[PDB]
């Protein structure tokens, strides 16, 4: 969830 | 995070 | 705002004294590059993690509060899409002849000199740095600039430091 | 004659470009530590290694030739000695409170601040200190203390640095 | 074996 939110912000 | 010259 | 739910997602990354230690940005960065596999990396080890915790701990309070961890995520982010953008062959990595441009794209600007030795430090044997340096590099680079800037004021552009300032300024980094 | 002896140890250890790298550095060292299970310890990172190797890299060649070996491994073994001395307890680790001792002993007297920082950036949850923490941050100590004298007419307790040349002294490190 | 050497060398 934490890490979702984050992972997301990665581009592609 | 900028510049060199 | 925006803001206002990243300070609600820092609450969770940061854990109980709400600042995020080496260790949580290691497990926090390879819980979130592992989920990126295009993003060649052998993982952020505990080391580069204590450095980059170091060098963007300004408070020196050992770990990043808020504004820290803010900061250096939204550079990551950004970071991050410049990779991509650089790794042209889609290899996993950004290649030597690459670097420039990704640099120049962080709006870093420096010279065959610092590259070379950039490479040295942080490329492998192909001249090739994966994620991990990559980031962790720019991570250094921006505070080292920013460090200098801040020593600096509007002009001169060339600081001075005693001992005690030399030795902080390199010793906790 | 130690060091004909010592050389021919070295060749042994460096390879078909006559120098240690990062990796070999790494290897070496994680080799002989764990032929030591007293030395509390997760084995030496190659970014360690690397920042180590940068930092001894004086002729900036990118890895370790025989004379920066020689100089950092005689400085390893004889810090390695330190270490036990001051590991009390046998935790396999240097105590906290043992650490400012452990320092002063290596030669190094810096305190309040700085040694605060230090502990911070290399001492774990508790305090204590283990063996590749204690030994890379001597290593960079004594490269740092080292690097700013290189850089003084006569001491004047001040070293004037520009953009590249702090870059350089920073990122290469 | 280089590493024996280096082993010994250091207590
Ligand atoms: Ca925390
Ligand atoms: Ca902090
Ligand atoms: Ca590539
Ligand atoms: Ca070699
Ligand atoms: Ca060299
Ligand atoms: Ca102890």
């Amino acid at each position: 969830d934490a890490i979702d939110a984050l992972s997301s912000d990665f581009t592609s | 995070a900028k510049a060199i010259a | 705002e925006e803001v206002r739910q990243f300070r609600r997602l820092f609450a969770q990354l940061a854990g109980d004294d709400m600042e995020v230690s080496a260790t949580e940005l290691m497990n926090i960065l390879n819980k979130v590059v592992t989920r990126h596999p295009d993003l060649k990396t052998d993982g952020f080890g505990i080391d580069t993690c204590r450095s980059m915790v170091a060098v963007m701990d300004s408070d020196t309070t050992g770990k990043l509060g808020f504004e820290e961890f803010k900061y250096l995520w939204n550079n990551i982010k950004k970071w991050q899409a410049i990779y991509k953008q650089f790794d042209v062959d889609r290899s996993g990595t950004i290649g030597s002849s690459e670097l420039p441009g990704a640099f120049e794209a962080a709006g870093f600007h420096l010279n065959e000199h610092l590259y070379s030795m950039i490479i040295r430090r942080y490329s492998d044997e192909g001249g090739n740095m994966d994620f991990d340096n990559f980031i962790s590099c720019l991570v250094r680079l921006d505070a080292m600039f920013r460090a200098f800037k801040s020593l600096d004021k509007d002009g001169t552009g060339q600081i001075q430091v005693n001992i005690q300032e030399w030795l902080q300024l390199t010793m906790y980094s």
